[PDB]
């Protein structure tokens, strides 16, 4: 048993996948095991969702997150998001979980039973990560299957039946898109946006021309990038810059996923176009605009002139201006004025909401829809009680959108405490001082004093 | 050397009196700039629009307040999640009254203090140490974190960051009490369960060396001349340490490993604090505290309180209370 | 050879015999309804 | 007055931090 | 005290029927207007509008009255204002705008009923609560 | 070596659980002190006595069950089971929350018991008792909370209940009536306890990276031996890390134990007695100078005025339910409410 | 090294499981039956559900007189009826 205890290894049981750093084969089979583990996942919940789904209430009243995405993607839905064939949702789970068996397969073989180290099997398959050119390689391969897996989207969107656009004129629906943006001005213009309120950085997508021609930049940048990094070995400032082994790339990779982890959780809290509140509830933004949509309708049915309401501050009770001026909603959701949504962007005029259209063109259908948003607020406590932390038992709702939220936040936070750890290691490691000082040399000794 | 070269040479070097490194580089000049603000606006700063209802806080010693009620107070309202920089104000007296040296402080305080953390790291290599001290500190860093950038961002507006200062530290607590009932969410208990550990942790470990501490010293002077700096020799004895506090509970629940004993001192604190600064950063995105409101219900249907409904009580009273002018809807949806 | 009957014995099972028993009393009231 | 004396007792730790580390008994092995 | 027979007993119409649902259907009843109401109307209030309350003294008084079994079933299936003046199905679940309010498409002629009877029996029950709000959690 | 230094022989043998003299105070009180706990949490009421489930058998889960404090007519009362209320009967003993006064009681005895223990042992072993001295600060806390607060209360009924959900409740309870958050004795426990959680984390990560490499595993716990003579880990290291890192450091390992002693000791013992001037009333609730301007000037608002609005919330709404001797009636129109809300 | 029996021994022995496995079944159908049988809502004065209030009574039963404790009890348990 190759370096399978303590005294061989150098590793306790507790740090034992730390023994498999050399070993190639067995370290294969881990990942392909844990490949397995993300697909049965996926599989499963999806069966699991499909089994609990009841298709004339929301999703976002039935605790989904998987039905939610495919449903992105233009499957099983049509006009409003309305579900209009389950079958789609039965294909992505089953094709998931038949597909998890054989990733299980070749994990549980690569781990127990093949080659422990791949390098006397072959010289393609077997690795030293301290080996530049192969690791810029297999990260080439990778790459080129990364864009190839953007260009299934596009594909999706242009040739196989399109995407769900909120933003689609008339309502909502599944929509083929032909002239996705291609303009780099426009596709890298998101990249150099701010991240502070009104801007929002690549979170702020709002169309998916962008969403699409975006996808087409990144698979083709992911298969030139992999074909350089097959046809090149790391430049010298490149090899002086950073430490080369398994722990350290480790380390880069819990870094990176870090950062998206972070990114993801802030696309999933304020983007309603890649995330559509149909499928994954009103954002906490919409809610609350709402909400002030919501009251101004009543007093306004009931006679209220809503320009001319003076609130209990001297700030319009349900309209006022932004600090740029733009005609924006009153009270706390002053602070949301940068939401846009379909049901509220027709009352908007060039300087923001318009009172004309406000007092003559409100349709019933933003009436219910703005009712709606304000009534699922993605506010709930932990064990599913849905609304404000003082309100009573009686509704179970906690918004897709928190759940995604803060499990993204969770897991981002602790991968960057990943990152720190192994990237901390990986440095010491390399240098020679990760077990500890060595007493017959210990560098503080030979320094002067401070003092 | 060159220049460049004999410049990386002084920003590295183990030699400073204090470390400068590559992140004291950033670190150095962005904290200095969070503290002249800091202090400055706590003394001089007038009234601050917090809530955007053009209804000023008074915050400075200046205006009012003494050290306990005193704070930089928030950026308004009116601009939520807007980056306010001084020039984007029209003026210092419009930047001051919205709020904007909270906005200089935090940002540069955040960023200074992400730089101390990786400055840790930076000295740690220069001196041939293991790592991790950086990891530790990731506990109160993630958890200021929480209250200044993640909170805010899910509520989105800095006028819900916590205050900097006592009062509206208690402010910031009580209000979010009333929105997420946060004492009775788990990862706020793990906190607790942290800190009140941590504390039981440093008083036992401390009074255990302590209490066995080598005789080195006679009874007119301070034992601590018993340990000499940098002496190779331990100071206290381990075996009697355990052999006393193996039989207050017993064997098996005391350590013989020192190494064992600090990384238990070390992990306990810090993970308990990673789970509070977690509770702050996923009740920003409103997955609040257990709710037990009305759980408890008789064989009529007659609502049977339990200890769970006097607190609903009490989180009622601060819920309508706060922001007197600030809610014009019946809803507090952020 | 040990004993059997230990103040360590005696300590056990004054924590152990009544965790049980208010084990099983807790698992029938999950089955009580109003 | 009484900001006088807030900012007289911050000033004086802040003195305070300035000679704890730069004049502090050095630390010797010995 | 206990959910009994009498507590059950409420008024069909407004010409002094009852009708006294059983235990079954005071369950379904709940369910189902946690189901397809409580997102508006937790605990008798209404979200959207507050000025409106679910208390029996307030469905009253609502024309037509809404205070029995058949006003109940009748404004599910064509809602009004408060003065029976407009009809607002296009703005309020009911059978009629089941299109519109999808979680109406499954609601049958029974479950309006146990819908209507749990709208009735809570205030039996919670008193000033139901309808109450914050004040009286 | 008569009867009793036979009975000393045996109480002080080497077993899997030390007994000693201690052992016999100690073994008992704790013992009915956590049973008592778990049988209330368990079967108890609070109905009688709050007008409150409280109990498993009641549906109360692990956070809000408790074992509530008697009804406020109670007032000091004992509670014996014996005695003039209860009468020797156990059912109506529960009912009037003696299991409340048995647990504090026991517990208290129990505390003691636990201090000697420390006491003995240490003198036993040969070592100072500095944990014990350490102990008094959780026996501050215990005497000052379960037992002189509610002393200067009305009654017991103001203590904390025993209970997860119950303790949140004391917290709420003592900010909106007391400000006890104003207070500069509970503001020096906080420090302490949070300072003493700072040294916890920071002298253990301190140890484990400056450690001295003394094994070739990967895994360094093994490379330490408890009888090795020599530091584990170079304190010049870490002195040289801290001063060049923070500007200060320590360079006495002695001191720096001592300190992490002093500091959540010295916390606690602080915080102690606010909540012995708490049992008065006697509180820190307001700046006077603040509220002379704030009643003249209706423009000046600071967080220390916003934080009295809330406690007033807090007062209002939750003395009804929280405190049902007193048969408030709080007509809705009288409510404290900012706008809306 | 106290004397006892190591605990890794007893509990991987076939007799602690011959004993083991009848003690702590017995004792945890003894604790089932102590409240199936409502046996302890009788022991320690718990209302049934059923038992809070009477039919129409909406005022909790507050103790309110400290020496006469035990008969306002009683005498709230005999109005629940
Ligand atoms: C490598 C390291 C380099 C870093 C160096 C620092 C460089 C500067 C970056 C500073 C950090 C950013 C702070 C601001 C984050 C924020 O307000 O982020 C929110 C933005 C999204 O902004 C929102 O984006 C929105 C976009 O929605 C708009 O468009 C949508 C389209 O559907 C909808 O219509 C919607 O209604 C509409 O408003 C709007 O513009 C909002 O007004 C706007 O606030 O997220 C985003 O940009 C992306 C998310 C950023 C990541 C989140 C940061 C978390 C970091 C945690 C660290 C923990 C550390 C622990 C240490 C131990
Ligand atoms: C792709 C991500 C990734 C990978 C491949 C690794 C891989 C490795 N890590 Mg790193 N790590 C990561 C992310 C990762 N880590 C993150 C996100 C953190 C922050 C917590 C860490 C922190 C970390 C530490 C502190 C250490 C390592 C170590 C190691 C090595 C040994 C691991 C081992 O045997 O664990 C064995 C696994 C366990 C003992 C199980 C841990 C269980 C976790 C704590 C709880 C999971 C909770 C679960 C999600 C929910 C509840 C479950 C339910 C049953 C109730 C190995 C190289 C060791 C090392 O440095 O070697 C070089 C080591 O000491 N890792
Ligand atoms: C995703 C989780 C994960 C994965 C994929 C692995 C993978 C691996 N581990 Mg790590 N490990 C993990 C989590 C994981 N570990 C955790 C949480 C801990 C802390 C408890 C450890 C602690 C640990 C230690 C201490 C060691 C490993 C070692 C290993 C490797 C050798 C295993 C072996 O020899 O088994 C022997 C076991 C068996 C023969 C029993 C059966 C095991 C199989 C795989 C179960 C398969 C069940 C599955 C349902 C089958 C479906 C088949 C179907 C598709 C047809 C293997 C690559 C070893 C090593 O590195 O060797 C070089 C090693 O010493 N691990
Ligand atoms: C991204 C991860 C993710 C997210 C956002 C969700 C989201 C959701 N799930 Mg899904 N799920 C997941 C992963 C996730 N799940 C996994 C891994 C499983 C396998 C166990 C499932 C299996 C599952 C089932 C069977 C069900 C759901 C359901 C739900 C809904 C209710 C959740 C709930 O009530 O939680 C309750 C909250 C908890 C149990 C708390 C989790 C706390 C963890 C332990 C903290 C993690 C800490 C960290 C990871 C550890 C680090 C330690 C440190 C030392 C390093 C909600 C939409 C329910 C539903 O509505 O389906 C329709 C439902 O029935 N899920
Ligand atoms: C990343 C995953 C991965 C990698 C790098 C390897 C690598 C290796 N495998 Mg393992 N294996 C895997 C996953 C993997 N395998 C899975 C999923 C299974 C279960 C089906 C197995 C079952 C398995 C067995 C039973 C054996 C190997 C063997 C080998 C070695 C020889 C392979 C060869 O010569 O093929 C050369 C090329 C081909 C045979 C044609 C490849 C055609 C592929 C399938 C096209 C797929 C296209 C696309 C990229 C797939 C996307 C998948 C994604 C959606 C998940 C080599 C070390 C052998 C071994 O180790 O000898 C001792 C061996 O006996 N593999
Ligand atoms: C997983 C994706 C991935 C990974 C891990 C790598 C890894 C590597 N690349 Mg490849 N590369 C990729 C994808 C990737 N590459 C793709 C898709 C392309 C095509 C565009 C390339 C094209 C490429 C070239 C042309 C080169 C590399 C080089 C390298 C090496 C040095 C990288 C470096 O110093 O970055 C660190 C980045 C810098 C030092 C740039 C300045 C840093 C600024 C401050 C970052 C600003 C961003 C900031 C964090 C905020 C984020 C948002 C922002 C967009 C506003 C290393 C082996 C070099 C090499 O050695 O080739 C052999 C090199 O010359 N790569
Ligand atoms: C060291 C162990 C210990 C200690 C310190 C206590 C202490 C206490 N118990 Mg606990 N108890 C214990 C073990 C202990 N108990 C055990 C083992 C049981 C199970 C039987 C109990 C069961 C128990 C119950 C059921 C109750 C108590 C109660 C009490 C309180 C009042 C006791 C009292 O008034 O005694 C008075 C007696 C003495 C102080 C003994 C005096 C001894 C002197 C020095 C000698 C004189 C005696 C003399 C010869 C007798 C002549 C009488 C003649 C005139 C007729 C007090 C906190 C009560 C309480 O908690 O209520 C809220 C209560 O109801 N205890
Ligand atoms: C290495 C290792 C490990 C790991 C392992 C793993 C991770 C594995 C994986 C595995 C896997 C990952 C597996 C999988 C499996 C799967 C399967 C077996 C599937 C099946 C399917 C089916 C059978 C289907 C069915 C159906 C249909 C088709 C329709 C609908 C309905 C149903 C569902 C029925 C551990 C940790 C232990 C440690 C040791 C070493
Ligand atoms: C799809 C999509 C899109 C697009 C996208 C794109 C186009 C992206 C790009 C992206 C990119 C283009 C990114 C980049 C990144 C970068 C990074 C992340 C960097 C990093 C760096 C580092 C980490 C460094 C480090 C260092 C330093 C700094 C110093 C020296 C040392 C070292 C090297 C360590 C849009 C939005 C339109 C829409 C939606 C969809
Ligand atoms: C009061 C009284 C008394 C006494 C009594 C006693 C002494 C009792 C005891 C009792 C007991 C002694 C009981 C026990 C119970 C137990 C239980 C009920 C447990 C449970 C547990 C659990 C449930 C667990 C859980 C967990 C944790 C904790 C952590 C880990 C994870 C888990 C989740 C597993 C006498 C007669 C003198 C007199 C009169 C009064
Ligand atoms: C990798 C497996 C992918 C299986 C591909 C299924 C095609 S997807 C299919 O495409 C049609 C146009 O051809 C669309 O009209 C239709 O809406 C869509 O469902
Ligand atoms: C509970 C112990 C406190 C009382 C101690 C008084 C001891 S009394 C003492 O007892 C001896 C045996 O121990 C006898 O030999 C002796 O005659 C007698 O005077
Ligand atoms: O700002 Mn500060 O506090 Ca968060 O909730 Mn809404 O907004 Mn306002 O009320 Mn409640
Ligand atoms: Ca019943
Ligand atoms: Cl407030
Ligand atoms: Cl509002
Ligand atoms: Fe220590």
């Amino acid at each position: 048993a190759t370096n399978r205890d303590q005294e061989s290894s150098g590793f306790a049981w507790w740090a034992g996948n730390a023994r498999l750093i050399n070993l190639s084969g067995k370290l294969l089979g881990a990942h392909v095991a844990h490949a397995g583990l993300i697909v049965f996942w996926a599989g499963a919940m999806t069966l699991f969702e499909l089994a609990h789904f009841i298709p004339e209430k929301p999703m976002y009243e039935q605790g989904l997150i998987l039905i939610p995405h495919i449903a992105t993607l233009g499957w099983g839905v049509g006009p409003g998001g309305e579900v209009v064939d389950t079958f789609p949702f039965f294909v992505v789970g089953v094709v998931h979980l038949i597909s998890s068996a054989v990733l299980g397969f070749g994990g549980v073989y690569h781990a127990i039973r093949g080659p422990e180290t791949l390098e006397e099997y072959s010289s393609f398959f077997g690795y030293d990560w301290k080996d530049k050119n192969k690791m810029t390689t297999i990260l080439g391969f990778h790459l080129i299957v990364l864009g190839i897996g953007a260009l299934l989207l596009v594909a999706k969107a242009m040739f196989f039946g399109g995407l769900y656009d909120t933003w689609a004129p008339g309502g909502g629906d599944v929509r083929v898109i032909t002239n996705p943006t291609l303009d780099p001005r426009v596709i890298f213009g998101y990249l150099l946006k701010s991240p502070f309120g009104g801007e929002g950085w690549i979170v702020s997508v709002n169309n998916l021309e962008d969403v699409v021609g975006g996808h087409i930049w990144i698979g083709l940048i992911c298969i030139a990038g992999g074909i350089w990094h097959i046809l090149t070995t790391p430049f010298g400032w490149a090899r002086r810059a950073f430490i080369w082994s398994g722990e350290a790339y480790l380390s880069y990779s819990l870094g990176a996923l870090s950062m998206m982890g972070f990114i993801a959780t802030c696309f999933v809290w304020f983007n309603n176009t890649v995330y559509p509140s149909e499928f994954y509830g009103p954002t906490g933004p919409e809610a609350s605009q709402a909400q002030a949509m919501t009251f101004l309708i009543r007093d306004q049915k009931l006679g209220a002139n809503v320009g001319s309401a003076q609130g209990p501050t001297g700030l319009g009770k349900y309209l006022m201006r932004s600090p740029t001026g733009e005609i924006i909603f009153g009270g706390e959701t002053m602070r949301f004025w940068d939401f846009r949504g379909p049901w509220l962007e027709p009352l908007r005029g060039p300087n923001g909401l318009d009172l004309n259209k406000i007092k003559n063109d409100i349709q019933p259908w933003q009436e219910r829809r703005a009712a709606e948003y304000m009534t699922h607020a993605p506010l709930g406590s932990l064990n599913s009680v849905g609304g404000v932390a003082t309100e009573i038992n009686s509704v179970n709702f906690v918004s897709p959108r928190s759940w995604l939220a803060t499990s993204h936040f969770v897991l981002a936070f602790f991968f960057l405490v990943g990152h720190l750890w192994h990237a901390g290691r990986a440095r010491a490691a390399a240098a020679g001082f990760e077990k500890g000082i060595d007493r017959e040399s210990e560098p503080v000794l030979s320094m002067p004093s401070l003092d | 050397a060159n220049l460049w070269e004999r410049f990386c040479n002084w920003v590295t070097s183990t030699d400073n009196r204090l470390y400068v490194g590559w992140f004291g580089v950033i670190m150095i000049p962005t904290l200095l700039a969070a503290t002249i603000c800091f202090v400055i606006a706590f003394i001089a700063a007038p009234p601050v629009d917090i809530d955007g209802i053009r209804e000023p806080v008074s915050g400075s010693l200046l205006y009012g307040n003494n050290i306990i009620t005193g704070a930089v107070v928030p950026s308004s309202n009116a601009i939520g999640l807007h980056f306010y920089p001084i020039w984007e104000a029209a003026s210092l007296d419009e930047w001051l009254y919205n709020g904007g040296p909270y906005q200089l402080i935090i940002f540069h305080f955040l960023l200074g203090a992400s730089c101390y953390m990786g400055r840790q790291w930076e000295l740690s290599y220069r001196l041939g140490m293991r790592p991790w001290i950086c990891v530790a500190y990731s506990a109160p860093l993630a958890s200021a974190f929480a209250v200044f950038l993640i909170y805010p961002i899910g509520q989105g507006s800095f006028s819900d960051g916590m205050p900097l200062g006592i009062s509206g530290t208690f402010n910031f607590m009580i209000v979010f009490q009333a929105e997420h009932n946060i004492l009775m969410h788990p990862f706020h208990q793990l906190g607790v369960a942290g800190v009140f550990g941590g504390a039981l942790f440093c008083a036992m470990h401390g009074s255990l060396v302590t209490s066995s501490l080598i005789r080195e010293t006679t009874e007119t002077e301070s034992a601590n001349y018993g340990y000499k700096f940098g002496q190779e020799e331990e100071t206290y004895n381990i075996v009697a340490a355990h052999g006393y506090f193996g039989r207050l509970i017993f064997q098996y629940a005391s350590f013989n490993n020192s190494r064992s004993l600090h990384f238990f001192l070390a992990a306990w604190p810090v993970v308990g604090v990673w789970f509070a600064a977690l509770g702050i950063s996923t009740m920003a995105f409103n997955l609040n505290g257990f709710n037990f409101n009305h759980s408890v219900i008789d064989a009529k249907g007659n609502v049977i309180n339990t200890w769970a409904d006097i607190i609903n009580r009490a989180n009622l009273g601060m819920e309508v209370m706060h922001e007197r002018n600030a809610h014009n809807f019946p809803l507090d949806l952020a | 050879s040990y004993p059997i009957f230990t103040v360590r014995w005696v300590a056990v099972h004054t924590l152990a015999v009544p965790t049980i028993f208010f084990l099983g009393a807790i698992a029938a009231m999950q089955f009580i309804q109003r | 007055m009484e900001t006088i004396t807030y900012v007289f007792i911050f000033a004086c730790i802040i003195a305070l931090f300035f000679f704890a580390i730069f004049f502090r008994e050095p630390p010797r092995i010995t | 005290a206990e959910l009994t027979p009498e507590v059950l007993t409420v008024p069909l119409n407004s010409e002094g029927k009852t009708i006294t649902l059983t235990e079954k259907q005071y369950l379904e009843g709940k369910r189902l207007f946690q189901y397809a109401c409580a997102s508006c109307h937790v605990g008798g209030i209404t979200k959207t509008n507050p000025s409106l309350d679910l208390r029996t003294e307030t469905l009253a008084l609502a024309t037509p009255p809404r205070d029995n079994i058949e006003g109940l079933v009748d404004y599910m299936k064509n809602p009004t204002t408060y003065d029976g003046e407009q009809e607002i199905a296009e703005v309020h679940p009911s059978l009629r705008s089941a299109d519109i309010f999808p979680k109406m498409r499954n609601l049958t002629e029974k479950d309006l009923v146990a819908i209507a009877g749990h709208i009735l029996v809570e205030p039996k029950i919670l008193g000033d609560k139901w309808g109450g709000g914050k004040v009286y959690y | 070596r008569g009867w009793f230094d036979i009975l000393d022989d045996w109480l002080k043998r080497d077993r899997f659980v030390f007994v000693g003299w201690s052992g016999i105070l100690l073994f008992p009180c704790a013992y009915l002190a956590l049973g008592g706990w778990l049988t209330g949490t368990t079967f108890v009421t609070s109905w009688y006595t709050h007008g409150l489930a409280s109990s498993y058998l009641e549906g109360c889960n692990f956070l809000t069950v408790a074992v509530s404090t008697p009804a406020n007519s109670m007032g000091h009362s004992l509670l014996l089971l014996w005695g003039p209320e209860a009468q020797g009967d156990f059912t109506r003993w529960c009912q009037l929350g003696g299991l409340w006064t048995f647990i504090a009681l026991h517990g208290a005895f129990g505390l003691i018991g636990f201090m000697l223990r420390q006491f003995e042992i240490a003198r036993l072993v040969g070592v100072r008792p500095y944990n014990a001295i350490a102990f008094s600060a959780p026996i501050a806390v215990f005497v000052s909370v379960f037992l002189i607060y509610p002393l200067g209360q009305s009654s017991w009924f103001f203590a904390p209940s025993f209970g997860v959900a119950a303790i949140f409740r004391f917290l709420l309870f003592f900010q909106g009536f007391h400000n006890w958050t104003l207070n500069p004795f509970h503001m020096m426990g906080v420090a302490g306890v949070l300072g003493g959680a700072l040294l916890c984390a920071i002298h253990g990560a301190t140890v484990e990276n400056t450690l001295f490499q003394d094994g070739e595993g990967a895994s360094t716990f093994r490379a330490f031996n408890p009888t090795q003579a020599e530091e584990t880990y170079s304190m010049v290291t870490a002195n040289r890390f801290w001063s060049q890192i923070f500007g200060i450091a320590f360079s006495n390992k002695r001191w720096l134990h001592f300190f992490m002693l002093f500091v959540p000791v010295t916390g606690l013992w602080m915080s102690a007695i606010g909540v012995v001037g708490l049992a008065l009333n006697l509180r820190s609730y307001d700046f006077i100078s603040q509220e002379i301007r704030a009643a003249e000037d209706p423009e000046f608002e600071t967080f220390y005025t916003k934080n009295l609005l809330l406690n007033e919330g807090i007062r209002a709404w939750m003395a009804p339910q929280d405190q049902p001797h007193e048969n408030f009636v709080f007509p809705e129109e009288v409510l404290p409410r900012g706008n809306a809300l | 090294t106290t004397g006892e029996r190591p605990f890794s021994d007893i509990i991987t022995s076939v007799r602690y499981w011959v004993i083991h496995s009848i003690t702590i079944p017995a004792l945890f159908i003894a604790g089932w039956l102590f409240v199936s049988t409502g046996l302890a809502y009788d022991v320690f004065g718990t209302p049934r559900p059923d038992s809070y209030y009477a039919q129409e009574q909406r005022s909790i039963p507050l103790v309110t007189d400290r020496f006469e404790a035990k008969q306002q009890v009683e005498t709230f348990l005999e109005q629940l009826k």
